[PDB]
């Protein structure tokens, strides 16, 4: 990793030298002259009217500044903000409750410890009601309409949404040999980064410049929906995303903390820092996942896929807090219909609303695509146990042919590249999956449970063509910025924000692979906005498809305005001049050449340039994506379950991606790697529960229980580059492919060990007393 | 209530509120950030530090329990414009991402290879077992320590 | 995060300084050992001691594991790191080397103390556990003196014990049989996480039969008077698997597990068959060998 | 002009850059540095005469090279000759181009669209006007922008 | 001039009286061989400048 | 050595040098960086405060010297969020170009319109007389003190 390529490949990453001394500089760690701390009353309820609020004690505390409560926010027509669906949100609750560790009200007070004990203080009198917790009983009639602040809502639903053709999947159903039905739960779970959420609002009272440290994978977004919600000035505001501590796009929405922050600083012209709890983080940022799903495969009896129809009941909380693009409002769930030809697919999805927090685009899931992903290989492994086919064969022979490609699927999806087959093939030998069959056959001789799962996912990522996806009406094309200094320095500005994703050192092999500018000449910046350019953030795997294509273009941009300069220095025709990465030189003459460094000096220097020609090294682009990228998969996993106890345990994971071409192989395996323990996690043991009251079950890390480095095997990795045609670069996203495609891989590894028992299905988490359940034939879902 | 500890080997005193967590002693009195926390019931082990040569969990632990005992933590790994083996492991084998629990796990890998030059894989793991990284995969950190440990030797 | 109230801090400098703070301060007044289950009940104002008398201080003087030929001596304030470290422990008590290896994680094994985990109570703990099935004795020291506490006589509640106010765990005496051994078994959702469902098992062997046993379960609810029979009817049976299939089946019967987040109550029970049965297995091949 | 005067080789040609927030609201970045000389006023009313966008609109920055475009900074004054003349072409250059985004917004040819200070109106209809804020959010919005145009309402200049 | 070369990302932070942050990063970086990318000039609010700086 | 004096109507003390000036007391010490300094000689006027109501070069006091004493700056002089009448004329009449003078000068034009409320353009003059401002040939200056003396009357 030591290497130093000028461009592409493995090189030590420019951000480890801060990290590595406990130099990152995380919101938690922003100290401002006279910074208050503040903290969040959170409601104790799932549903309950608040009759009245008494802040006097909390108010009386020597060290508390300010007590704000729902009804002070809605005098300021703060106590409501949109959510990322064009929902509206509680910033604090006003009304009712409609979800445990909902903000009620915020104490500012000297420190953080004073501030929690205010809250203490503050005395919330509340009329508990009926919670709505069980999605699948929220459409009931006479269950309690959570949204009655919505005028004439009469029920909990929140919306609905289909794909493909009803009909046309029908009729294949009607025809296909071999209909396999499976219920699938894909459990409420949470991004859970080990930063939490938090914001340092520091409102200067003079300049009335707001100042916002955030934990935000969308500053540039933040800064823009602030400067609409509470109507400041979107020059006079700076949203700074430091070092954030992890984001999994736990940090995509703008919270009701921010909120609050903001508000103490423009009530007490102080900084005033809101850093969440884990309590608070767990219970009232945005869950991921949460979908029942019916699945119905049709298939041919020899396996070759026909149909697919999804019914999906997502639960998506309180409020619709999605982050999702406008016109997608079930996200790319309809890649549903995964890797392979089929016939036809229809999904039909119901989003209701309950007792919860919201959110649900959360945690790598590239848009509900971990939810499809998961869907569709998991319902591809209970046809093929119907079908009593190896669900390797089964999808090798539905696998998309890389000779499909630009791909159309059936719910509309066009698939950029892939050579599918290959991949797969890789990640069979990779596995050795048959030594692996020969050797389950073996240990089931012996009782032991070994299960060999596999997923192939084809993941959608780098949304998007302004044209179809936007946020909140802000198309998600992503600019970015190229200045070559006049010592041949560069500096490249981005609008996507890294959360660990390494963007200091990808995005300055992109350039110094277009310019010849060695990476550590690069400074890449990134997540402050005063200081970058408009993009969309970073989420669903979108920085390279997007912000990574525009930062390849703007360096050409800069190579050809350099080309025109060098023509100039050399005293040549532009035709005559030869790019030699980082100098351009006469043809036939490498040592009449002049290095980008040099024409750098010369756009900023002395004497005319060449006609018509503005000086300087810069150059800037706005990126519309013309597709999305479609990196894929072939993920296998190895468990051994401890007949006995059903304890699972992973002992193997063999991922074989495919993201085009690869920016930095050590980056890439990063990313993988951490996809692949949040699979697991998944898989095995994460989940927020509801109690039949409302309670969050999942409040802490003692009850969300993330894997630990024992939890995991030595991750195995392989590759494959099938470059995007449409990018730039050829990279396709990476980042959210091993969360999207690892859950299925575990759960078929666990549903293949417990084969013996008969078991077709079984839903995560796998649980040892959820994974014996099973073994008792008594699988259930855990909702 | 007046608290004196070494930090970093620098002796410190303080005045310090009985209930102040140490993790928030060092971040906030002491301005040593890199120590982190990330949880409330002492899980995410983010906030490691090293308490008379030990890692610790400075959330579960009172500035006022360490006073008269020497905390080092992250900041205090870089000796003499010199990268601590951990650190430079770390680094070379991407044993971080975000950073967030770096500073704990470098201190219970340090801790660790000085009580274990040539830890194996499931030492490691089990080493840092109660510190969560929710970015690497773990196994780029078992790499990383593998990395300091093999150098150190 | 969740940070503690208000609370007075006291250092003692020694158990007769330890146990005159907490008869000054009073019923308010709490022992600080490693923190590991005060501070966070603190931190999420669950505990909310007007005192905290810290005896980190003393964990030279009572952090000992101290291994006799008839008795195991273990200081309050021994690290789970020390009890998880004592090899001879390991040779005389193996059980608290087996839930040391499951009980939180290194970190915390640093701090939380053996002392601090028994009075601490929590049923769903596993030293309590150990202890139980050790046959343990608290030494208990108060202002008005010293005493010995059986452990079932220390374990009076969900976070209990028979120590009072002003009282403060001092030691714990295990008593060491030969042709004894034992061993924990824990299920937990993930490393560190509380018992799912534990059982340990100390036994003793004479050639082939059983001469004394006892089984304790941890996070099931255990019966300590069905536990009782179950030893009892274990004691003079051969060391075989018949017999501990039966002793899995009296486990059964002897606990009532609620189903929760950690799994449901049918697989608790199942969990305390097996892994009694475990145990009881592992407990006789450490005798034997 | 850098074919004459250049400061140790250093062209005396100033960039600007003008960027309008989705909002409407403006940033110009400036390589001029006021030591009181009231440059956050009156570039920001150089590119407000250019763009509509009141001048309180328009954050003028400077001093901080971190975030501002190379430039000679101020001397000679120079600041309004070269920066300023940079700004007021900058601002034209993001008027131009809000003129192709309205074009598109108004359905409307290019050429019947006129300028009317913050706002492009068809000749004839004042009312099926859009204002640069409407223009700017466009330009960061949903839905294809005029082929062949990147989104952003943003423009660079060097003037020499 | 507040010089902050941060010690461990190299980058020099220069706070300075200059009435040519720019021309004066380009000359720093030539002159103590500084990276330009890692040099930060910041020229805040100037109390007068009349060619002085 | 201890000094106790009232900066800005907040009692405020501080360990200082005997040698410490209050204009560095003020800057650096209380981080009130309105008040400035510009020369060696107690010539420019930049760091004129208000000591005891006076206009007082706080360069050539010592912060000892203040001890005892009410000192007020220019980050005193809005009061509730309202500026003081000097400061919203020298706003609307630009007295103030780099602003490092404007402190002391608005001090100095506060202090005068105290003791005069309608002063003449010599008085203004005469007032800010120890005063150098670089940049704005005094003219706005001196109407933006009349434009402050005209709107308190
Ligand atoms: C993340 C995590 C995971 C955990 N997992 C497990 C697990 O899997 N299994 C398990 O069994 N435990 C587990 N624990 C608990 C851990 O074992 C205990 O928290 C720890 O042993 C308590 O010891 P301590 O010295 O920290 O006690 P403290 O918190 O200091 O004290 C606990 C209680 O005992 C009292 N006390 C302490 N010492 C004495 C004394 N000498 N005399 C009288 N009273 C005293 C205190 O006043 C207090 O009431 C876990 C804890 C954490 C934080
Ligand atoms: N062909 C490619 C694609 C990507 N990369 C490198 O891999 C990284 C991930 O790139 P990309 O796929 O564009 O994903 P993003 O950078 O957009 O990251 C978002 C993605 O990142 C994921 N992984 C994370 N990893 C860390 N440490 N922290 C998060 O918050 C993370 N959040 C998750 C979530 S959730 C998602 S959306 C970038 O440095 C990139 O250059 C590459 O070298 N070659
Ligand atoms: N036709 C014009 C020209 C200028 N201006 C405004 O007048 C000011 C001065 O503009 P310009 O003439 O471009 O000069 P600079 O801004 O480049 O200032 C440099 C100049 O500024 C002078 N005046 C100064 N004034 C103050 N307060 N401080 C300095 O340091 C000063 N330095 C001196 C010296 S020396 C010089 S070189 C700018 O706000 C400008 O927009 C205007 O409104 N209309
Ligand atoms: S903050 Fe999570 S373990 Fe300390
Ligand atoms: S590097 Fe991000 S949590 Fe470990
Ligand atoms: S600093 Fe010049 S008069 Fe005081
Ligand atoms: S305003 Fe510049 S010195 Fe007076």
């Amino acid at each position: 990793n030591d290497a130093k390529p000028c461009g592409h490949g493995r090189m030590l990453r420019k951000e480890d030298p801060r990290f590595i001394r406990g130099r990152g500089n995380y919101v938690d760690d922003v100290k401002l002259p006279g910074m208050l701390h503040l903290a969040i009353l959170r409601s104790p309820y799932a549903h309950a009217t608040i009759n009245s609020i008494d802040v006097t004690a909390a108010q009386a505390h020597p060290k508390v500044k300010a007590v704000v409560t729902g009804a002070d926010l809605a005098a300021k027509g703060l106590a409501w903000m949109p959510t990322l669906s064009n929902d509206v949100q509680a910033v604090l609750a006003t009304d009712k409750v409609r979800f445990q560790g909902q903000e009620v009200a915020f104490v500012v007070a000297e420190d953080r410890y004073s501030a929690r004990d205010a809250l203490e203080l503050i005395d919330v009198d509340y009329e508990p009601l009926d919670p709505v917790i069980d999605a699948r009983h929220a459409l009931d009639p006479g269950a309690p309409v959570i949204r009655t602040d919505l005028d004439g809502k009469t029920d909990n639903h929140c919306f609905d949404w289909e794909t493909g053709d009803a009909a046309a999947t029908d009729a294949v159903f009607a025809k296909a040999d071999v209909v396999v039905k499976q219920e699938m739960v894909y459990p409420r779970v949470h991004p859970a980064p080990m930063e939490t959420c938090g914001a340092v609002a520091d409102l200067d009272p003079v300049t009335r410049k707001l100042t916002l440290w955030s934990t935000t994978q969308a500053p540039h977004a933040h800064r823009t929906l602030y400067a609409l919600v509470a109507g400041l000035p979107e020059h006079k505001i700076r949203v700074i995303s430091p070092d954030i501590g992890g984001g999994f796009g736990n940090k995509v929405p703008i919270y009701p903390g921010y909120v609050c922050a903001i508000v103490g600083s423009l009530l007490l012209g102080k900084p005033v820092k809101w850093m969440e709890d884990r309590s608070e983080n767990l219970t009232s940022t945005g869950f991921a996942r949460d979908y029942i799903m019916v699945g119905e495969i049709a298939a041919t009896r020899d396996g070759k896929i026909l149909a697919i129809r999804s019914n999906v009941l997502a639960d998506h909380g309180a409020f619709n807090g999605t982050a999702a693009p406008v016109k997608y409002p079930a996200g790319f769930f309809g890649v549903f219909t995964g890797s392979y030809d089929i016939e036809a697919a229809y999904c039909h999805m119901t989003a209701v609303y309950t007792n919860k927090a919201p959110g649900g685009v959360a945690y790598a899931c590239s848009f509900r695509i971990t939810e499809a992903v998961y869907f569709v290989e998991r319902l591809v492994d209970c046809l093929a146990y119907e079908l009593k086919m190896d669900p390797a064969q089964l999808r090798l022979q539905n696998l998309l042919k890389a000779e499909q490609f630009p791909y159309t699927s059936k719910t509309g999806w066009v698939y950029d590249s892939g050579d599918y087959e290959k991949t797969m093939r890789l990640a069979m030998e990779m596995v050795d999956y048959e030594g692996l069959r020969a050797e389950q056959a073996e240990k089931r001789k012996r009782g032991e449970l070994m299960g060999i799962g596999m997923s192939f996912f084809t993941e959608a990522v780098g949304a998007g063509p302004r044209k179809d996806m936007d946020i909140l009406g802000l198309g998600m094309a992503d600019g970015c910025e190229l200045r070559v200094h006049p010592t041949g320095k560069a500096v490249v500005r981005l609008s996507v924000q890294s959360q660990g994703q390494g963007h200091e050192t990808t995005f300055a092999q992109i350039v110094a692979e277009e310019l010849g500018i060695p990476p550590e000449d690069i400074d890449v910046v990134h997540g402050d906005t005063d200081q970058t350019p408009f993009g969309l953030g970073t989420y669903g795997s979108r920085s390279t498809p997007v912000s990574g294509a525009a930062a390849a273009l703007v360096a050409r941009k800069v190579r050809d305005k350099a080309k025109i300069i060098a023509a100039g220095m050399l005293e040549a025709s532009i035709a005559d001049l030869e790019w030699d990465k980082g100098s351009f030189h006469i043809k036939g003459d490498p040592s009449a050449s002049v290095t980008i460094a040099d024409i750098a000096m010369r756009a900023h220097g002395a004497g005319d340039l060449p006609e018509g020609l503005e000086g300087g090294l810069d150059a800037q682009i706005c990126y519309n994506p013309s597709n999305l990228t479609y990196p894929y998969g072939a993920y296998f996993c190895v468990v051994d379950i401890d007949p006995g106890t059903a304890v699972v345990k992973v002992r193997r994971f063999v991922a074989v991606d495919d993201c085009g071409t690869r920016i930095n192989p050590m980056i890439i395996e990063g990313q993988i790697h951490g996809g692949l323990v949040d699979g697991i996690g998944m898989a095995l043991m994460e989940m927020i529960a509801f109690d039949e009251d409302g309670n969050c079950l999942g409040g802490s890390l003692m009850d969300y229980l993330i894997p630990t480095a024992m939890e995991v095997p030595h991750f195995e990795t392989g590759h494959t580059v099938t470059p995007s045609p449409h990018h730039p670069i050829g990279a396709k996203g990476i980042g959210e492919s091993a969360t999207v495609g690892s859950p299925p891989a575990v759960v078929n590894a666990v549903v293949d060990a417990l084969a013996p028992y008969g078991v077709r299905h079984a839903d995560m988490p796998l649980t040892p007393s959820r994974v014996w359940e099973a073994m008792q034939g008594r699988a259930t879902p855990p909702i | 209530m007046q608290v004196t500890m070494t930090v970093n080997g620098e002796a410190v005193t303080a005045d310090v509120e009985p209930r102040m967590l140490l993790v928030h002693f060092l971040r906030d009195q002491l301005g040593l950030t890199g120590t982190h926390w990330g949880c409330d019931t002492s899980n995410c082990g983010t906030c490691v530090v090293e308490v008379d040569g030990e890692p610790v969990k400075s959330c579960t632990m009172l500035a006022a329990m360490a006073s008269g005992h020497s905390v080092n933590t992250v900041e205090g790994m870089e000796v003499d414009g010199k990268l601590d083996p951990v650190q430079e492991g770390f680094m070379q084998c991407h044993g971080l991402q975000c950073g967030f629990c770096t500073p704990g796990m470098m201190i219970t890998a340090r801790a660790l290879l000085r009580q274990n030059p040539d830890p194996t894989e499931e030492e490691i793991r089990e080493a840092i077992s109660g510190q969560i990284c929710r970015c690497t995969g773990y196994t780029t950190i078992v790499r990383s320590v593998q990395w300091a440990a093999r150098h150190a030797r | 995060m969740q940070v503690p109230g208000p609370f007075e801090y006291e250092r003692a400098t020694s158990v007769d300084h330890a146990v005159g703070l907490l008869d000054r301060l009073g019923e308010d007044a709490r022992i600080v050992a490693g923190g590991h289950s005060l501070l966070p009940m603190m931190k999420l104002r669950i505990a909310n001691p007007e005192y905290l008398v810290d005896i980190n201080d003393l964990a030279v003087e009572l952090g000992y594991v101290i291994t006799d030929p008839t008795l195991v001596r273990i200081g309050a304030m021994a690290r789970h790191r020390q009890v998880l470290e004592s090899d001879p422990l390991a040779a005389v008590c193996p059980i608290f080397r087996d839930a040391e290896r499951v009980i939180a994680d290194p970190v915390v094994r640093n701090r939380g103390t053996l002392g601090g985990s028994l009075c601490q109570a929590d049923p769903a703990e596993d030293l309590t556990t150990v202890c139980t099935i050790l046959g343990a004795v608290c030494l208990a020291r108060g202002p008005g003196g010293e005493r010995e506490i059986g452990i079932d006589d220390f374990l009076v509640g969900p976070y209990e014990t028979a120590l009072a106010h002003n009282e403060m765990l001092v030691e714990v005496r295990i008593p060491v049989r030969h042709r004894t051994s034992s061993a924990y078994a824990k299920v937990e959702r993930r490393v560190g996480d509380w018992a799912v469902t534990a059982a340990g098992a100390q036994v003793t062997l004479d050639g082939d039969s059983i001469v004394a046993a006892r089984v304790g379960l941890t996070a099931v609810n255990p019966d300590p008077d069905a536990l009782r029979a179950l030893a009892d009817d274990l004691i003079g049976k051969p060391a075989t698997e018949e017999t501990f299939a039966a002793a899995g089946e009296l486990a059964v019967q002897a606990c009532e597990p609620v189903t929760d987040t950690r799994g449901s109550a049918d697989y608790k029970r199942h969990l305390a068959r097996e892994l009694t049965i475990r145990t009881m297995r592992t407990a006789v091949e450490r005798v034997r060998t």
